[PDB]
């Protein structure tokens, strides 16, 4: 489900197969390091800093579902455990760096809960700037002073 | 020699080209072209704005469809399969 | 006569055409702004 | 409840006794291999790719009830266990082939939950294209790129 | 006289018949479309 965006042979961010679309932050330079994915036609959306396309039938079995359901508590992500509370995802400052955009924040049942776009450093912890699902529709939460990863 | 009125609509409008002086109609045509460009630019902007609206709801998960009709011609056709 | 840019045209008739324009570019500009406003509402909602 | 459609002595699909009607996909060539069923008058419906008729009184005891109730989880079907989630039934790709249309997807209490029409291959798993009951009325879910079995 | 396709017919009377037609083919076309629209509503409902 996770695929890496490469630019001049260097990993810039990530791309993710969520739902039935193929996502990757718009700000990320490079092209998805996967033939099938790279040749697609993406629809940019500067409001959401998102850039989606549709998953080829032969990879649709490889998507990851996400959910609007996110109760205060701890979530899972590649670098460790994210913490959700007060309508804000945070992590120990230092555990997320530029080039981590696109990485999903799963819950304990595997449902993708949000997709990291960048983070604002507010001391001990960094409030993440994520793309999250509302009642049904996509949304974007960007803490004051975020640094787009 | 004339008991006809002025114009109505454009017709006569072009007849004047024979009066006044040389420069006239070409400049008007250029102005019309500029107006068309403005109209075209507006439409292009509108389509981009329509994308900006369908954005967010561009990821996945139920939620329109729904507002996709009423829905500025895409919206849908778009929601579906 | 008396001035410069060759005046020509039409009361009534003239008004018919004039009334149209000023009228669609402004509309799409306003609609564009309104769409942006709604977009910001969604951003706030998230 | 399940009866087979034969064409030139060859099984093409199936027919099923659900509710008080006798179903069989419209696209299936052949005639139900059962005297009583074969002589019936079916009403085609190209939207649903369905073709129903009414069950003779002497077989009505042989029908299968179906249900709108289908919670995410695993369902039962002739080739194994179907999986329901995200409003989509799926199976391990390869476990469903042309000539499986008409076969019901039961739950653990025997209630028919959907009727297979075909499937779209999306890699590891195939999203089934089924006829399913809504609040009360019939419906048809067809995943993008389905191959009508 | 003066034109081609042999004009014949009837004010009033003529209008009586004319008013009928344009009138039923269009109706069944509109009804057909409306039925399709409702069908799509059902499809959406499912």
């Amino acid at each position: 489900c996770i695929f890496e965006v490469k630019h001049e042979g260097k990993v810039m961010g990530y791309a993710c197969l969520v739902g039935d679309k193929v996502m990757k932050p718009a700000h990320v330079k490079g092209t998805i390091d996967n033939a099938d994915l790279a040749k697609l036609a993406f629809k940019r959306s500067s409001k959401y800093d998102l850039e989606c396309a549709q998953i080829p039938v032969h990879m649709k079995s490889d998507a990851s579902k996400f959910t609007h359901e996110k109760p205060e508590g701890y979530y899972n992500w590649h670098h460790g455990a994210v913490q959700y509370s007060g309508g804000r995802f945070t992590i120990p400052t230092g555990a997320g760096k530029p080039g981590d955009s696109g990485r999903p924040i799963f819950d304990n049942k595997g449902r993708v809960v949000a997709i990291v776009l960048g983070g604002a450093n507010e001391g001990a912890r960094t409030a993440l700037s994520v793309v999250t699902w509302n009642k049904d529709i996509v949304t974007k939460i960007t803490p004051e002073g975020a640094e787009e990863w | 020699s004339t008991n006809g009125t002025a114009h109505g609509h454009p017709h006569e409008i072009i007849l004047y080209y024979y009066e006044l002086y040389p420069t006239m109609t070409v400049v008007i045509v250029s102005v019309a072209s500029f107006v068309l460009l403005s109209m075209v630019g507006t439409a292009v902007g509108m389509c981009v704005c329509a994308r900006r609206r369908c954005i967010t709801p561009y990821e996945l998960t139920p939620g329109a469809t729904v507002p996709f009709l009423l829905s500025l011609l895409c919206c849908v056709r778009t929601t579906k399969a | 006569h008396t001035t410069l840019g060759v005046q020509d045209i039409s009361t009534t008739a003239m008004s018919w055409v004039q009334k149209i324009t000023g009228g669609v570019g402004l509309i799409v500009a306003v609609a564009a702004l309104i769409l942006i406003v709604v977009l910001c509402v969604s951003f706030s909602r998230h």
